[PDB]
RNA sequence: AGUGGGUAAGAGC
């Protein structure tokens, strides 16, 4: 709080099932679309 | 330095005014002292490479003014180019060879 | 067998520390700098600044009333002729290299390339031919003087 | 393979998991003038990197 | 809005781990290569054909 | 013509000096948006380079002949 | 940057006579450095093969300062002051880099070392926030130089 | 251009020789023009010259 | 090859073949042979050595790994003193073991990997099994067997040793792995396929190629420092040869117009100075950076070609603040040092 | 040492996130 | 746990 400045509440966070399957999917379309690419792509991919 | 200053000067005419270096002459004879410039310097890299001016082509003729040299103190490199991959011998001093 | 472990070659590591030893002397640096630094009436009454320029003015109208040569040349003694005198110049090296400024002929290295190529074409401790070939003759200078 | 960075050779992957070295892979050889000798990654005594 | 996020102590701690430079290396041709050292040395990302 | 096509596609002193990474010496990535993306020696130390690597002007980009008729 | 200049205009040779100039300060221009530690070294060696050029300081000043080292930059500034005493850039660069009080400091040490120049005494008063200051820098680089027009047009505004 | 093309292709005309001028020397006789610069200078200019006097004698002709 | 490969690999297939092409194993194998028969050869009377000879293999004996066969063989004056068999770095020889007058030596190539490429112990092990090898022909029972790792270059010896043979084939082989032809040849394949370099960095290097292209009406400065500090040394016969330094001359030639700029220094400059050669180096590029300033933006140069490599560096320092200014340097030597003949 | 890539679930609670970051 | 997904093509003797 703003004014007492104690721990009034708690919030705990989760990631949200929709980004969880976008997560998926991008990954997923990454793997998909590597016949013929270069593994250096691929891992930038991943890593971005 | 000496033979190049004697071509320099075909004649006694051609005399070098203090306004600029080089002699002036005629178009036919700057050709003419030119060519013997060539003939000065693949005369001399002959003298130096033990090679006949007519042995040098063009190519390698604009080399040398321009300054290209060739050597190859390790010429083994030749390895890139019943079979001959072992039968290459060795001659020893202990040998009538060595 | 057993090993012994080894100082790890980290690059990252290398930097950042050469980074932090290079802010550290900076700083050293800055301190010893400051300590030479830190070292150092008429500044607000304008008539008496007045009269002391007149004062500077009349008083400066009253005044007013070769040995050094111990280098190295890269060739040989008998590479020189006698009878000839040569222009010897310095040998392309390096800015950042740091060996010794030889001194050196440019009509003399021609000749010299020139037999070492001939030498080579007619040839065509222990071990020399790996070891003069992939692991020059010259004298120092005296007073100008060999 | 996966793990090394770029500049170095490798794939510069970047891993959110947990993924063990095993220790046989952290040791390597120099030759040196009296002979070979043999290096490991680390002095500290614990488990797999 | 600037970088919000740092690589660096990851890449770093990622080489340390990985037993350096040398290490990793040494699970490479580069000594194979006889450089006599790993610092002046640059790759081609593409050949020339 | 020949000449002309060769200066547009041929390798720039700048796109040479790109695709060239230094050994050993990591760099972080500039680029948030891609990781797969460096610009190599360029503008990394190292780079043999003392001065900047200027602009090939003859790839400049320009637009079509019917895209200037058009304009 | 440089310090000699040479004019360009029946006989072979033709001498031009070397021109020197008071100042020679090209701005930042950051950003045209490629190798940034060979540039250093470079700049460093010139620095030891030539102690008395002021534009090897500068320049090496600059490139520690858009390379972001600007205590370095401050160091070797001082260094090269305490080198090159007689030329004032290298004491504007300084007052140009430092904070306040220690470039005030190093005007004062160049008026020490070059009290005849008026380029420092003008950057002392800049420095100088206080108008006191102000009046007793100028009166003392007018102590030092009373016939310069160009620092005599500010007494009029220093009253 | 087909008529001159056939006919250098029958041997009844001799193969064109490249147009060279002084821009174009460099790069037509590079490998000679080292030999002998003031000869390929001369060659040059003389090929020129004979393109020009050639279009000057046919609009004299024409006139 | 030598090479084993566990589970095919395609791409690694191409690289192994490309890099091994043209028979690299087996020239490589006569290489280190003919550098042994050579290094033997010229230490054939302090061994107490009566001859030496390259012992007849097959033309795939390099690929044979089952088997081997003696490459090396020595005959002993009188008798060798050949000791208990060890590895390469033992200096530690019990020299009393066994009297012969042979000593046959067999040379292996392998392509190490990260768990085997331990050079001693494979160079045992390979020495143990060929020796008491039935298929494994062998003139003596005493001989030496010499293991090169060429993943690894990692070169070691185990077996016999005949008094003083460990000191001269540990410095014989340090040298040939520090320097050989076909050594050199397989770097330089594997340096290729891996597209790495030791900074060699392309820059404008004006050869006899691009010489032509030079020949264009832009603006170039030939710039040369070759006649900065220079002396006049002439030999006396009475006494001894001696010198004297003269006056230099900076060359900033203009092939366009011919306008050739002197600077001409006097030897006054080098009076205090420890390390002239690198000082004279920034003093041309300060001329020059100071010629370009004195000159409007018009004629400014926008090539500059130096003849010397030494330029390369001090220009593009001094000319910081001229970036279209490119500088080329030239492979060529353009005779410009000699203008002052 | 299997080489596969082990899920950090229920692992490594010992420590936050910012540590091992200045 | 496991088989494989690991055939170089070519020339006639």
């Amino acid at each position: 709080n703003e004014v007492t400045k104690e721990r009034t509440a708690q919030c705990f966070l989760r990631v949200d099932d929709e980004s969880m399957q976008r997560f998926h999917n991008r990954v997923r379309q990454i793997l998909m679309a590597s016949g013929s690419t270069t593994f250096t792509k691929i891992v930038n991919k991943w890593n971005t | 330095n000496d033979r190049a200053k004697v071509i320099l000067k075909p004649d006694k005419t051609t005399i070098t005014e203090p306004h600029h270096i080089w002699p002036t002459l005629t178009d036919e004879e700057w050709i003419k002292v030119e060519v013997q410039l060539k003939d000065l310097i693949l005369a001399d890299y002959g003298k130096k490479n033990n090679v006949n001016v007519a042995s040098l082509t063009q190519s390698e003729i604009r080399d040398i003014i321009l300054g290209m040299e060739i050597s190859a103190p390790s010429q083994q490199r030749q390895q890139i180019a019943t079979s001959n991959y072992e039968t290459q011998t060795f001659s020893s001093k202990t040998e009538w060879r060595v | 067998e057993e090993p012994v472990t080894a100082d790890v070659i980290n690059p990252m590591a290398l930097r950042q520390r050469e980074e932090l030893r290079e802010k550290l002397a900076a700083a050293k640096e800055k301190r010893l700098l400051n300590q030479k630094l830190g070292k150092i009436p008429w500044l607000d009454d304008t008539a008496a600044w007045i009269e002391r320029s007149r004062q500077l003015q009349k008083e400066k109208d009253l005044a007013e009333k070769r040995d050094l040569q111990g280098l190295t040349v890269e060739h040989a003694i008998d590479s020189f002729r006698e009878g000839e005198t040569m222009i010897l110049t310095l040998k392309d090296k390096g800015v950042l290299q740091e060996e010794e400024d030889v001194l050196v002929n440019v009509n003399l290295v021609d000749k010299e390339r020139a037999e070492k190529n001939v030498e080579l074409r007619k040839k065509k401790a222990q071990q020399k031919p790996r070891s003069i070939l992939s692991k020059p003759h010259s004298f120092r200078l005296e007073q100008g003087g060999t | 393979v996966f793990y090394t960075p770029k500049e170095l050779g490798g794939l510069g992957m970047l891993s959110m998991g947990h993924v063990l070295i095993p220790q046989s892979d952290l040791r390597w050889s120099k030759q040196t003038d009296v002979g070979i000798t043999h290096f490991r990654s680390g002095m500290s005594h614990e488990e797999d990197q | 809005d600037g970088k919000l996020w740092n690589l660096n102590n990851y890449r770093t701690d990622m080489i340390q781990a990985l037993g350096g430079v040398e290490g990793i290396l040494e699970h490479t041709l580069f000594k194979g290569t006889y450089f006599p050292t790993w610092e002046g040395l640059f790759w081609e990302k593409a050949s020339g054909f | 013509r020949y000449r002309k096509m060769k200066e547009r596609l041929g390798l720039t002193e700048i796109r040479k000096q790109a695709n060239r990474m230094s050994f050993g010496e990591i760099e972080e990535d500039a680029y948030q948006e891609d990781l797969g993306f460096s610009l190599g020696h360029l503008g990394k130390s190292g780079s043999g380079r003392v001065r900047q690597t200027q602009v090939n002007e003859a790839t400049k980009a320009r637009i079509s002949k019917t895209l200037q008729r058009t304009l | 940057t440089l310090m000699d200049m040479r004019l360009s205009q029946q006989t072979v040779v033709d001498p031009k006579g070397y021109l020197t100039d008071l100042n020679s300060m090209i701005p930042t221009h950051g950003g045209d450095i490629n190798d940034i530690k060979k540039a250093r070294l470079l700049l460093k060696s010139v620095r030891e093969t030539n102690p008395h050029h002021p534009p090897a300081w500068i320049a090496s000043a600059r490139l520690e300062e858009v390379t972001g080292k600007l205590q370095v930059a401050r160091n070797l500034i001082m260094k090269g002051t305490e080198m090159c005493p007689k030329s004032e850039d290298v004491w504007l660069e300084a007052a140009r880099l430092q904070p306040g009080d220690t470039a005030k400091a190093v005007v004062a040490q160049a008026v020490r070392h070059l009290p005849q120049s008026v380029r420092i005494y003008i950057r002392a008063a800049e420095l100088e926030t206080d108008i006191r200051a102000k009046k007793r820098v100028l009166r003392k680089a007018l102590e030092h130089v009373p016939n310069s027009v160009r620092l005599w047009k500010a007494a009029v505004e220093l009253e | 251009q087909k008529e001159l093309q056939e006919k250098v292709r029958l041997g009844l005309m001799p193969p064109p020789e490249p147009k060279v001028r002084i821009s174009n020397l460099m790069r037509v006789l590079g490998t000679e023009a080292v030999q002998d610069p003031t000869k390929v200078e001369a060659h040059v200019r003389a090929q020129m010259a004979k393109r020009q006097k050639a279009h000057e004698e046919a609009n004299a002709a024409r006139k | 090859t030598g090479i084993f490969m566990h589970g095919k690999i395609p791409t690694l297939k191409i690289s192994l073949i490309q890099i091994f092409r043209a028979h690299l194993w087996q020239k490589i194998h006569e290489s280190i042979v003919m550098d042994l028969c050579q290094v033997f050869d010229q230490e054939l009377d302090a061994l107490e050595i009566e001859t030496v000879q390259k012992e007849t293999i097959h033309p795939r004996k390099s690929y044979k790994m089952n088997s081997s066969c003696a490459d090396i063989l020595l005959f002993a004056s009188y008798k060798w003193n050949v000791s208990r068999p060890s590895l390469l770095a033992d200096s530690k020889d019990v020299m009393d073991s066994t009297t012969t007058q042979k000593y046959w030596i067999d040379i292996q190539l392998r392509w190490g990997d990260y768990d085997s490429h331990d050079i001693e112990r494979y160079a045992r092990a390979k020495f143990l099994d060929y020796t008491t090898d039935n298929m494994s022909i062998y003139p003596s029972p005493t001989g030496v067997l010499i293991a090169i790792d060429l993943a690894y270059n990692l070169h070691s010896a185990y077996g016999n040793w005949f008094p003083g043979s460990k000191p001269l084939i540990q410095q014989a082989m340090a040298k040939i792995m520090k320097a050989n032809p076909a050594l050199y040849v397989l770097r330089e394949r594997i340096r290729k396929g891996l597209q790495l370099y030791s900074s060699e960095p392309t820059e404008p290097y004006l050869s006899s190629q691009n010489y032509g292209e030079l020949f264009s009406n832009q603006i170039i400065w030939f710039v040369d420092d070759t006649n900065v500090y220079r002396v006049t040394i002439h030999k006396t016969f009475e006494g001894n040869l001696t010198t004297k330094p003269i006056n230099g001359a900076i060359f900033i030639f203009n092939p366009r117009t011919g306008q050739l700029f002197l600077k001409i220094i006097h030897t006054s400059v080098w009076a205090g100075q420890k390390r002239l050669g690198q000082l004279a180096k920034w003093k041309t590029a300060e001329e020059v950076a100071a010629l370009i300033r004195s000159l409007p933006v018009e004629e400014q140069p926008k090539q500059i070609i130096v003849t010397r490599k030494g330029m390369l560096d001090p220009l593009e320092v001094h000319l910081l603040d001229f970036p279209n200014i490119v500088i080329k340097g030239s492979e060529l030597q353009l005779p410009f040092q000699a203008c002052l003949k | 040492p299997t080489g596969e890539v082990l899920s950090l679930v229920g692992k490594l609670e010992g420590t936050r996130m910012g540590d091992k970051a200045q």
